[PDB]
């Protein structure tokens, strides 16, 4: 969602933009800068050529039953077997709308052992 | 010796009519079959003779057509040659019509919010629901919030609503083969109470098929959450006239001095208002304390439009008791009797018209509609005629706060 | 170490049209509880909300505060044919059993689905193709009742089966209509010399009719073809000559589908006869 | 080896037999228990709720009543053992998913801690009238009781401690999520896995060896739980 | 509980636009009312006389 | 258990397999690395040669 020159974002039914935010009075200020996405938004994995690549919302295992959250099958937005060297899934930001306003990570598995992040 | 072109059409709009109305054909259709002549200055062709048309492994007159005796796929009117009394034989033939059939229903389910314990109130809850049609594909998605199950009488409103209530929609524009809706409820409650709501998924496809699927939670009125929302006066009146409050918290009520109709003209002054004073309107919830009080705030303050109570009632009738569908040879009828009598049997919707979120500088929470229901008139569904069946019979509000208590309030439309 | 010897919960197999020229679909045929397939049937899982087990909170002082499982791996679906299920020995109870069934007596294999797939497609969407039209792999082979069944792994591969199976045939084979014939059955005055061309006065017609092939659905209920000869509708039987012009006429017949809606595939050609009065 | 999720009735204390049956190859069987103790958790204080439910041929429809923690006669829809290949004659078990909660949990801080739904399983019932039979082989018919060779008394005493059990159940598998239907179903033929051959090779009499009665148990994360089911018609 | 902020963070209050639709060109009846996202489309479908946007409450 | 050219594990009744997870949303992430097993594993241990060697479950 790129700036416009009249000051505003251009219109999309879907897309990103990195935000700063800052909050304090009467506490001290604490800041976050974080992308912020609505709608459909598709993401790129890098790996090596030949890699298994599996991209997980939030939990690649162990359901929190306490919480009411949990791990499914469903939550699996791509899994590829080999790699040509990058990989492309898609993203509905409405899915987990407990946690609308704060962060939720992207897991990304390469060869079921490496695992990475992304809020 | 030349023959006609014949059409089937979809005339059967219960429960919902279809978007193409001669492409993709759902229960009965209306069939008109053309002929043949001969020539002008011809023999005349032999008397008493006539084409027989078919549709797929059918004989088919013109007239109604139950399409529940065909299977679901592509089909076209087929008819015979017939040569004329010297036996020339037909000089052209016309290319009809190329027509779906879909008499099924689409698979709809629920995937988060399953297998459930409880919510608190006021805490968000992640609703993620999935659907899928074979046959011409999904439509139309909407979700609601029920407090009562296996209900019919309408017309009656409980401390808890007790009627569907929508909190997410969506779309497809390509009839695709299947979609995904989620989106987020913010639980509410009675105070100090524990209670089971169902959540519901309405899916309509292309032919005006139509499902409903359910999942229950548990809901939990927070510790805060002690006291429903205080509410002032309102009322509902046309634009150009002038408001009459009263005080009829968490209840609805008939016509007052100030009526309320849909309009269906451009006419801005025929618009209809609902308005709640901002002064009578508070939230006791909180969590002295240590010189700052803990409170709770007001969240939301939403426009409602319920459906209306005639044309409910006739769609509810149909999926439970006349749907041809349920008499067809073709289909489980006892499989489909108890999917439906299961999630069919609930009073008529609240639609989602709005929200009149902060006070004005008039003191007021005020929403504007026509009052014409968004199902209708070509918003979802082309439907025209008969503006009292195709109307909201009332124009309702719902005030809820953060700590997850609410109140509602709203008074029954003139029509 | 961690131990994982649960597979993950069972998933349900479910079964969907699809929408193209070549491809109908019958729910329940006969009250057999059996779905009817011309062309392609589409086969998902009806709740994608199963979690690999097994799941819940750890015991006090645990590494981890909730048990993490291997964690959900793949979905796999299985077309066994019924006659299969004749042997009563094979499991049903416990559930891995179940699966080793199952791959013992598969016939029809799909590739196992890694993913839910897109929003356009259904949960672990597969194809399954038949009739020659079709290009879609594998292809299951007609007049074969089949039992679809899903299996459900983890990352270490233990596997569970599902807890109900669907029942699927397949039919992409139209009708096909019999030879009809009109003779000469009036000698007064004088007989005609062949019957079979020459015709006059009243005459003797046997029509066909029009069949499904054996072991397919068959033809819907109630419905059959109808004749005509020069310019007129024919009924089996007798029937005057005079009532139409003379001249070279053969008899002609409409064409029904079946119940699928499969196109004819062999048609006759009826005798070309002269009527002369 | 194995792990069991305890259970229990709602705020109760109770002891729980641990039961292992052995079968040796020329049809020696034997029994070992050990007990437990069993508390309800805090959190455990009611029973998980049930819809209803209904046991159908796979052809039929379902008929659906509310029993919810018994075993009801033979409604409607009866189900029976099917010995043919015939997958119209199979018998389904189906739970309404809409009325099937727990209220176990432990307003909070702004997010509930609650309990989930943990297993929804299909048990068959062992037939009363073999079970019968066994029994009562193995405490007065037996010949190795009257055997000359053997300790009479202590063989008397280790069994008549271990086999004074009722008829016991088998676990066919788990109806587990709910499907499309909004049902937690199962199918079975309805013919138990110790004989025609899935265990031991017995084909006749298809009465003493299919199940009597096709049930079903849902717990919870806490531990609670419930029973359904319906007497197979046989 | 446990998220990564005490409160939530919603991108944020960004600006505000004033649009004049002529009164006839809602005699079609098929533009949205419901849905007020769905009702800003609509809007903007039909808008004739269009301010610039106001980033600033002003002084 | 390796991995087949198809993206799944090879069948197998006993097996192991080093395996990478996360968890997140809403704690922040925190992830392990183990060894997962299933069914009867072999396992050896190296010692110089002449020593006592035992090994327990879990306690000594």
């Amino acid at each position: 969602l790129t700036l416009t020159n009249e000051g505003i974002v251009k219109d999309a039914d879907n897309g990103w933009r990195r935000l700063g935010q800052g909050v304090s009075t009467p506490s001290d200020p604490n800041g976050n800068v974080d992308i912020y996405v609505k709608g459909t938004v598709n993401f790129s994995v890098n790996a090596a050529a030949g890699s298994k690549v599996e991209v997980f919302l939030a939990r690649t295992t162990g359901s929190d039953v306490p919480t009411n959250d949990d791990v499914q099958a469903g939550d699996v937005l791509r899994s590829v077997a080999s790699t040509s060297g990058t990989e492309t899934f898609s993203l509905d930001s409405r899915r987990l709308a407990e946690f609308d306003g704060v962060r939720k990570w992207i897991v990304v598995r390469i060869n079921g052992t490496q695992v990475t992040y992304q809020p | 010796p030349t023959i006609t072109g014949s059409v089937i059409r979809d005339t059967s709009d219960l429960p919902f009519a279809s978007q193409e109305p001669e492409r993709c054909l759902s229960d009965i259709a209306t069939i008109t079959l053309g002929g043949i002549t001969d020539n002008a200055g011809g023999v005349g062709l032999n008397p008493g003779q006539g084409l027989t048309f078919t549709l797929g492994g059918r004989q088919i007159q013109a007239g109604q057509f139950d399409t529940n005796q065909l299977a679901d796929g592509e089909y076209t009117i087929g008819f015979n040659s017939l040569t004329d009394a010297l036996g020339n034989p037909v000089v052209s033939a016309p290319t009809n019509a190329k027509v779906y059939i879909d008499n099924t229903d689409p698979t709809v389910n629920f995937n988060r919010a399953v297998m459930q314990g409880t919510f608190a109130s006021g805490e968000r809850v992640s609703v993620e629901s999935d659907a899928s049609d074979g046959g011409c594909g999904v439509y139309e998605t909407r979700l609601f919030w029920d407090t009562d199950n296996g209900v019919v009488d309408d017309a009656t409103t409980t401390p808890a609503i007790g009627h569907p209530v929508q909190f997410a929609r969506q779309r497809v524009t390509d009839g695709a083969k299947a979609d995904s809706l989620n989106a987020g409820w913010n639980a509410l409650q009675l105070p100090n109470g524990a209670g089971a709501v169902y959540l519901r998924a309405l899916v309509v496809d292309r032919a005006g098929n139509a499902t409903i699927s359910t999942t229950p939670i548990v809901v939990n009125a927070k510790i805060t959450n002690q006291a429903r929302p205080l509410l002032g006066g309102f009322d509902a009146f046309k634009r150009n006239a002038s408001a009459q409050f009263m005080s009829n918290s968490n209840a609805i009520s008939g016509v007052n001095g100030t009526a309320v109709t849909p309009n269906t003209t451009a006419n801005s002054a025929l618009d209809n208002i609902l308005s709640l004073d901002s002064v009578g309107t508070l939230t006791t919830n909180a969590y002295g304390a240590t010189e700052t009080a803990i409170t709770e705030k007001i969240r939301n303050v939403g426009a409602y439009g319920r459906f209306d109570a005639t044309q409910w009632n006739r769609i509810r009738d149909y999926q439970l008791n006349t749907d041809p569908t349920l008499r067809s040879a073709y289909v489980n009828a006892g499989n489909l009797a108890n999917q439906r009598g299961n999630n069919w049997r609930i009073r008529t919707p609240w639609v989602e018209l709005g929200s009149s979120d902060t006070a004005n500088t008039q003191q007021k929470f005020d929403f504007n509609s026509d009052l014409l229901n968004d199902f209708y008139f070509g918003r979802t569904f082309g439907n025209n005629d008969n503006v009292n069946l195709f109307s909201y019979d009332q124009f309702n509000g719902i005030v809820s706060g953060t700590a997850g208590a609410y109140s509602f309030y709203g008074e029954t439309v003139q029509k | 170490v961690i131990a994982d010897n649960k597979g993950p919960q069972q998933p349900d197999p479910e079964l969907n049209g699809v929408q193209n020229a070549y491809s109908n679909i019958l729910n329940n045929y006969n009250n057999s509880g059996l779905t009817y397939v011309r062309g392609d049937v589409n086969v998902f899982t009806g709740n994608p909300s199963l979690q690999d087990r097994e799941f819940g909170q750890a015991p006090l002082g645990s590494s981890f505060v909730q048990r993490r499982p291997s964690g959900f791996e793949s979905i796999r679906y299985y077309l066994v044919p019924e006659t299969a299920f004749g042997n009563k020995a094979l499991q049903e109870s416990d559930e891995m059993l179940r699966a080793k069934a199952i791959k013992s007596v598969a016939t029809v294999v799909s590739a196992p689905v890694l993913e839910p797939g897109t929003v356009k497609a259904t949960s672990f969407s597969r194809v399954i193709g038949s009739g020659a039209t079709s290009t879609v792999t594998p292809k299951a082979q007609d007049n074969v009742t089949y039992r679809v069944y899903a299996i459900s792994r983890d990352q270490l591969g233990n596997e569970t089966a599902s807890a109900t199976y669907e029942l699927v045939r397949f039919d992409n084979v139209g009708p096909t209509i019999t030879g009809s014939v009109i003779r000469d059955t009036s000698d007064l005055p004088f007989a005609s010399q062949e019957p079979e061309r020459c015709l006059s006065d009243i005459a003797t017609i046997t029509l066909g009719g029009i069949t499904d092939n054996a072991g397919g659905v068959g033809l819907n209920p109630g419905q059959g073809l109808t004749f005509t000869l020069g310019g007129r509708q024919i009924q089996a039987g007798q029937f005057d000559t005079n009532q139409l012009a003379d001249g070279e006429y053969t008899i002609g017949f409409n064409s029904l589908t079946d119940a699928l809606g499969n196109p004819v595939v062999s048609a006759p050609t009826n005798a070309k006869v002269y009527i002369d009065n």
